RNA sequence: ACCUCGAUGUUGGAUCAGGACAUCCCGAUGGUGCAGCCGCUAUUAAAGGUUCGUUUGUUCAACGAUUAAAGUCCUACGUGAU
RNA sequence: CCCAUAGUAGGCCUAAAAGCAGCCACCAAUUAAGAAAGCGUUCAAGCUCAACACAAAAAUCCCAAACAUAUA
């Protein structure tokens, strides 16, 4: 089964309890599926967002059509949509209770791998359509191999080490210099200024 | 222009594989098949024969012919009619190195095919590769 | 032409604000003062 | 060895073909 | 000429030239490949 | 420098080439080991569009730039020289390097012109103060030129 | 507005100043570093063996011929014991000094095809060349003795 | 829910049945409309199914807006005189007008697309028939294409699409796969697809794929003929309509089996005859001097069935199927 | 010599002077080059007007201002003149204006290949 | 074009231009363009003499001319 | 639900129209599945123009006859101290 | 940029499928060429390639004037 598996619109057992939109699941760096597993190429999420069944279908169809099943294999690194999103009826005034469940999404945090590909192939063969998929994803994304991912991580570390600016967001936030914690968020103490909402500023040091 | 065909010396008028393909340039099918049958009489009968016909702008025929094909020749040498399906594990006939050498003796003599290398190795290697690609094992 | 929807500086669509070299220098000066404060409080 | 580099050239052509399958 | 934010050469004979302040894909064999930025 | 001379005699046109005198680099460059003329003569960030005495040394007789493979310039300095040459031509500082061959055009004095005069559209609607459509001046390639003023160069006006 | 917005939320001016002041500053490297200071050996042995074994050598420019014309020329040459060889100039240049052929340097530029042999059928080869009024015979060196075209003609006669 | 196998139930009937049975009620119209909406994938198909839905939206207007009334009207002394229901009906009419305008644009674009195939004189055979009768499978068998995917479900094909194939006369014929027809269904539903189905009207021949194995093949024939007449296909074309009995394996015309591929060669023979007699193409022998590129011109502008060459006169007699336009062009070009 | 002013950059084509006659459709936007070719004093007059304070004395100041497109100046104004202010911008020299001494002084930065057509 | 003659002396340097001109003009495409057009590659400063169908001669002394320039002049005179 | 309930008079029509161009026609240009005529599409162009009637309060819509066209909008759903 | 002969139309496959519809193997000659990476062919043929050789737009009228080089 080398080709990418089908993803269902909603969980087979539908959720009954509406749940709050905890945007923290999109906010911040990703702590899961951040490393390669049984593959050499992948789509890395350089930002946060929700993946709909439409995005899943786009990824599946594009990758399946453009891959070589006898020499390439692909695997999801993101679960099927599970978080329920509720929409009220059009023309409804505010109030009257939380709306009924409309769709299911899967939260994705910046720094996570969405699809992982491997097999008897090199990056150049796959980067084309992986970049197509990444550009059509709801969040900033990039086709990255193991080597390129390590290269970008080492480049970030090098920039952090050799930055000539005496002042860093990390230092100022941690020390509460200028009383900037009045303007910053408690999450900023760990985001170090590299994350703003769902957006991940990669050039930010 | 040069027109290439692998027609069998037996049936000189198969039809579609010669008529429509040759008529576009403008040919005399009667003359073509007459000359091909003359060559068939000159050589053994009932065997594929590559052709090197060149249709001149003056609308004349200069048919050039040489040795039979390699695939059918090897299949006949190994006692095979239809080639192996897999061709990587399937085998139907075995050919010895001495037989390969003997057949090669009368192989590196054609002009159009360019099989003109002085060394025996140059041609024995080619025929061995053809046999390996086909479903024929090289004994010893 | 060139309208900011609603009130400037408050809404979702605010008037863009840009930091000048003057403001950057002022903030850096204050940061230096506070770094010296950290040093003198560390002993 | 001539055949060594002949095989190397064949493999390089194969790699180029695989890379250009999509290009 | 079709305005395209991304300019692509659609055959060997398409050439990129910056004229009157913007890029153009010009082509003579296939004029339908002509594009403007 | 070679020059090609073609002579039409009778109905037998001949064409030959003669190598005339060629200039030589001044002896004793201030900074030997410089990988190109500019960085060798200590001019990396110390020339402007109006330094015609410098620009003309990398100029074809009709005003076109000379290739890198011939001039020896590094890529960045080649780009800087090309832009400075364009600005000088537009400013009129190269009156003997004009195109080979004219109706009278209006005489508008210029200098530090980044764009070709005939390719820029008028700024009919300058944006708001926070999104103003500014008029470029000079070239960004010269942003690193030695700045003797406390304020940096304003590349946009 | 929520903490996570579909658009880039506007930052508080103090946060904007913080982000501008804590921007990455790359290390300026003072002086720009840019302007600071098997098969080959197989054919080496092949050329050495050719030079040693062959008694007479000649060269030509067999590049203007079709595939079929080149094949026919090769056939006519193989009718005799002479063998035609093709080798890159990039690696032939060292061979001249290696084998002590100083006069051969200004002979192998561009396409070059050797015509190595021991028994000269140069008479019939020149006869073949005559009906094709191009592909001139180019200077060679028989048994460590450079021969010009007139030398080859005299030797043939 | 309950599926009442009726063409269309009136509003009072639906209301009474809903109240009595305590569940949702669906008719043939609603069910077919639902499957059309589900299967529709192209923008054209979505637009056409939206036009088909419009009657459903009009019928269900009251229920779809009952949650927006808010009890506002007739006492608020200022505003447009339109009441709540009047405004909702106006909005629905505006939406329908937008859909119809878009469909008119789509029809114009389809004519634009057909321009080229019409100019080059490709014979066009529109494959029509009852739903699930094997139109797509037959077109796959005839053309040889592999991208064609004949599904098992009803109304699989919702897009009118053209696939080229070769006849025994070496002539290239363009088969137009169309949407299947169903019985006991409102005519408006299918007629909403007329924008894309007008390719059938401009077809040179029509091929009715009868599902002979089906018990109600006669009723299917009646339904499809009535549907075509409602679609207003040209009378000469409907008269010249050929018939093919598909699914003959399960059990004056040509019996065929698309999956097994049994009568395909015969069917191709009759299709060849039909296209000759329909497109006005004359199969004739033509003597041409073997020079001046006349033979190449004939190859490229006509289907050269065969060439018998006479070298004594240095000429060739070509048996060729040539249209009237091509024959005129040849006569003028090579007197 | 207000006719011979020089704009930096492409301002001759990008700078737009806007006015409105007041009547509907009376909005006129004329590029700097067009305005200069029409009136050879308008550019400098408008610059001075926009730089002067926006009060009731501005028009009196503009009356005191005198602008002349070319070298010619009225005799009475010439007799009134007291001092000549230095030109804010030093005009760069052209190659034709460079003396042979300066050209010789400036070093040759590179040895052009002898066999180059130039 | 009628005839094209190329003369050069290889042992004397400054012959690359003329040799490349020969290798380009004798190219089978160029010669097939006009089979009647006769090339003569004589050899013994280096010169290229082109006699055209109109009895007009173009003499290119390729001592200090690059092959591109020689070929451009040759094409221009072909155009006439 | 932020101004107006010690009044900001309400949908259409008449009258006069101002403006935007995302152009319906007239102008210039590129492509075309541009043979020509009709066209389709795109760039530029807002100087000028953009009909009369039956039904219906109709803004709209259907229909009749035209037109080079009978454009999409905004203007307090422009315009009731006209 | 130049350049392209050829075991052979590799087998099976199929009416034929010939580097190119699909499956298996993917060797091998010429110094140099994938049993072929894209076009094109019903099929061929012809083209290459790889290989040698050397950013945006809306409605009263844009919107301080300007300015790159005098030492924080
Ligand atoms: N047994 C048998 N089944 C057949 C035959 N021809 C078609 N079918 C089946 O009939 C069904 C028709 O599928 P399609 O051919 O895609 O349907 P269609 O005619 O395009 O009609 P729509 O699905 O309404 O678009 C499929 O299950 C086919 O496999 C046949 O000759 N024999
Ligand atoms: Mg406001
Ligand atoms: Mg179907
Ligand atoms: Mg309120
Ligand atoms: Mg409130
Ligand atoms: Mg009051
Ligand atoms: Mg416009
Ligand atoms: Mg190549
Ligand atoms: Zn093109
Ligand atoms: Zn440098």
């Amino acid at each position: 089964k080398p080709k990418l598996r089908f993803i269902e619109r909603a969980p087979l057992v539908p959720k009954v309890r509406r749940e709050p939109k905890n945007l923290s699941d999109i906010r911040g760096p990703s702590t899961e599926a951040t490393e390669f597993t049984e593959g050499n190429f992948a789509i890395l999420a350089l930002g946060g967002g929700y993946l709909h069944w439409g995005h899943f279908e786009m990824m599946r169809l594009t990758i399946n059509r453009s891959m070589d099943p006898k020499n390439m294999f692909a695997i999801w690194r993101v679960p099927a949509p599970f978080k329920p999103i509720t929409r009220k009826s059009v023309g409804h005034r505010m109030g009257g209770g939380k709306g009924a469940i409309d769709h299911y999404v899967t939260p994705v945090k910046a720094g996570r791998l969405v699809v992982e590909m491997g097999g008897r192939c090199e990056f150049e063969e796959v980067q084309g359509f992986l970049d197509q998929v990444a550009h059509k994803l709801p969040f900033a994304a990039k086709a990255v191999s193991r080597g390129t991912l390590e290269k970008m991580r080492k480049d970030q570390e090098e920039r952090e080490r050799n930055n000539q600016n005496p002042w860093t967001f990390e230092r100022i936030a941690t020390a509460n210099m200028l009383g900037i914690r009045k303007v910053l968020s408690p999450y900023d103490l760990t985001h170090k200024g590299k994350y703003w909402g769902k957006f991940y500023m990669p050039k930010r040091v | 222009g040069v027109i290439r065909a692998i027609v069998r010396a037996g049936l000189a008028m198969p039809g579609p594989p010669l008529g429509p393909v040759l008529g576009q340039r403008g040919v005399s099918i009667n003359q073509f098949c007459k000359e091909f049958n003359e060559r068939t009489k000159d050589i053994k009968e009932g065997i594929p024969l590559p052709t090197k016909i060149l249709v001149k702008p003056d609308r004349t025929f200069e048919i050039k012919i040489g040795q039979p094909t390699v695939s059918y020749f090897l299949k006949a040498a190994a006692g095979i009619e239809k080639g192996a399906r897999q061709t990587g594990k399937e085998v139907a006939g075995l050919v010895t190195l001495k037989h390969v050498y003997e057949i090669a003796r009368i192989k590196a003599q054609d002009e159009a095919f360019a099989l003109q290398d002085v060394p025996l190795s140059s041609v024995v290697r080619s025929i061995i590769g053809s046999a390996r690609s086909l479903g024929i094992r090289v004994v010893k | 032409r060139g309208r900011i929807p609603g009130r400037q500086w408050i809404g979702k669509h605010r008037r863009p604000r840009f930091v000048s070299l003057r403001a950057k220098q002022n903030m850096i000066r204050r940061l230096e003062i506070e770094a010296e404060n950290h040093y003198w409080l560390s002993m | 060895s001539r055949e060594y580099w002949r095989r190397l050239r064949k493999q390089n052509i194969w790699r180029h073909n695989r890379l250009s399958k999509n290009k | 000429f079709k305005n395209k934010t991304v300019l692509k050469k659609r055959c060997k004979d398409c050439y990129l030239v910056k004229r009157r302040g913007r890029w153009y894909v010009y082509c003579k064999t296939h004029p339908r490949h002509k594009q403007r930025q | 420098f070679r020059e090609v001379v073609e002579t039409q005699e009778g109905k037998t046109t001949i064409i030959e080439g003669r190598i005339t005198a060629t200039p030589k680099e001044s002896p004793n460059p201030p900074n030997p080991s410089g990988q190109c003329p500019i960085c060798r003569w200590n001019l990396k960030h110390k020339y402007n569009y109006d330094d015609v005495l410098l620009l003309s040394q990398f100029i074809r007789p009709h005003g076109g730039m000379l290739p890198r493979k011939i001039t020896g310039l590094c890529q960045e300095e080649h780009r800087k020289i090309e832009e400075c040459v364009k600005m000088a031509h537009r400013a009129g500082l190269l009156p003997n390097h004009r195109p080979r061959l004219p109706k009278s055009k209006p005489q508008l004095n210029r200098y530090l012109t980044r764009w070709a005069p005939g390719s820029v559209k008028p700024i009919y609607k300058k944006g708001p103060r926070w999104n103003r459509v500014r008029m470029p001046v000079g070239s960004p390639l010269l942003r690193d030129n030695v700045c003797y003023s406390r304020t940096p160069w304003k590349l946009y006006h | 507005s929520k903490a996570v917005t579909r658009h880039r939320r506007v930052m508080h001016f103090q946060r904007q100043k913080l982000m501008a002041v804590t921007e990455y500053i790359p290390p300026k490297p003072a002086i720009h570093p840019s302007c600071l200071p098997g098969l080959i050996r197989l054919l080496r042995r092949e050329i050495a063996a050719v030079f040693q074994d062959n008694r007479m050598i000649a060269v030509c420019q067999n590049v203007a011929l079709s595939a079929e014309d080149k094949l026919l020329m090769r056939h006519q040459l193989r009718k005799h014991k002479i063998l035609m060889k093709v080798f890159p100039n990039q690696v032939l240049k060292p061979f001249l000094e290696d084998s002590k052929y100083q006069n051969l340097l200004p002979l192998f530029v561009g396409h070059n095809m050797l015509l190595v042999s021991e028994e000269p059928k140069v008479k019939e080869m020149v006869r073949i060349l005559r009906t094709v009024p191009f592909l001139p015979l180019l200077g060679g060196c028989i048994d460590d003795t450079i021969l010009s075209r007139q030398g080859f003609i005299n030797y043939s006669k | 829910c309950v599926f009442l196998n009726v063409e269309r139930m009136a509003a009072p009937t639906k209301k009474e049945l809903e109240a009595a049975w305590g569940v949702e009620v669906f008719d043939r119209f609603t069910v077919v409309l639902h499957i059309f909406r589900c299967n529709a994938r192209t923008k054209e198909a979505r637009l056409q199914v939206a036009l088909a839905e419009m009657p459903l939206h009009r019928s269900n207007l009251k229920r779809d807006v009952a949650h927006l009334y808010r009890g506002v009207g007739s006492r608020y002394i200022m505003g447009s005189g339109e009441s709540f229901m009047q405004l909702q009906q106006r909005l629905l009419r505006e939406k329908e007008a937008k859909i119809r305008k878009a469909l008119d644009r789509l029809r114009k674009k389809r004519h634009l697309l057909r321009r080229q195939r019409t100019r080059r004189e490709f014979p066009v055979i529109s494959v029509v028939g009852y739903t699930n009768c094997g139109k797509t499978t037959l077109i796959k068998a005839l053309t040889g294409d592999a991208a064609i995917q004949p599904r098992d479900q009803l109304f699989a094909t919702l897009d009118v699409t053209a696939h080229a194939g070769t006849l025994p006369s070496r002539m290239t014929v363009l088969y137009v796969d169309t949407i299947g027809f169903l019985s006991q269904l409102p005519h408006g539903l299918i007629e909403s697809f007329s924008a894309t189905l007008e390719d059938v009207a401009h077809s040179d021949l029509i091929l009715h794929v009868r599902d002979v194995s089906h018990p109600e093949a006669e009723l299917q024939k009646c339904s499809v003929l009535s549907t075509l007449r409602g679609l207003q296909l040209p009378a000469p074309l409907l008269d010249s309509m050929v018939e093919v009995h598909n699914k003959v394996d399960l059990v004056n015309v040509v019996p065929v089996s698309a999956l097994r591929g049994h009568g395909l060669q015969e069917l191709k023979a009759e299709l060849d005859a039909a296209v000759l007699k329909a497109t006005g193409r004359q199969i004739l022998t033509l003597r041409v001097r073997l020079a001046g590129a006349q033979l190449s011109w004939l190859y490229k502008e006509a289907t050269v069935q065969e060439v018998d060459v006479i070298p004594e006169d240095g000429a060739a007699d070509v048996r060729v199927i040539i249209s009237n336009s091509a024959y005129g062009k040849f006569r003028k070009l090579f007197p | 010599n207000t006719r011979h002013i020089a704009f930096s950059g492409n301002k001759w084509e990008q700078k737009v002077y806007s006015s409105h006659t007041g009547y509907p459709g009376g909005f006129r936007q004329v590029t700097a080059a067009q305005l200069h070719l029409r009136d050879p004093v308008a550019i400098v007059k408008l610059a001075i007007y926009g730089m002067l304070p926006k009060n009731l004395h501005r028009r009196t100041m503009m009356e005191r201002l005198h602008l002349f497109p070319d070298e010619y100046i009225p005799e009475d104004i010439l007799k009134n003149l007291v001092e000549e202010l230095p030109q804010p911008r030093k005009i760069p020299k052209r190659l034709d204006e460079y003396t042979q001494e300066e050209i010789d002084a400036f070093p040759r930065l590179w040895t052009p290949p002898e066999d180059y057509r130039l | 074009v009628k005839q094209v003659r190329v003369q050069f002396c290889p042992f004397e340097k400054n012959v690359e231009s003329t040799r490349t001109f020969l290798q380009t003009v004798s190219s089978e495409k160029v010669r097939s363009t006009n089979l009647n057009c006769s090339v003569i590659a004589d050899v013994r400063e280096p010169c290229v003499d082109v006699l055209f169908g109109d009895g007009h001669r173009l003499i290119m002394r390729g001592a200090h001319l690059t092959a591109l320039e020689m070929l451009t002049a040759f094409a221009s005179h072909i155009r006439a």
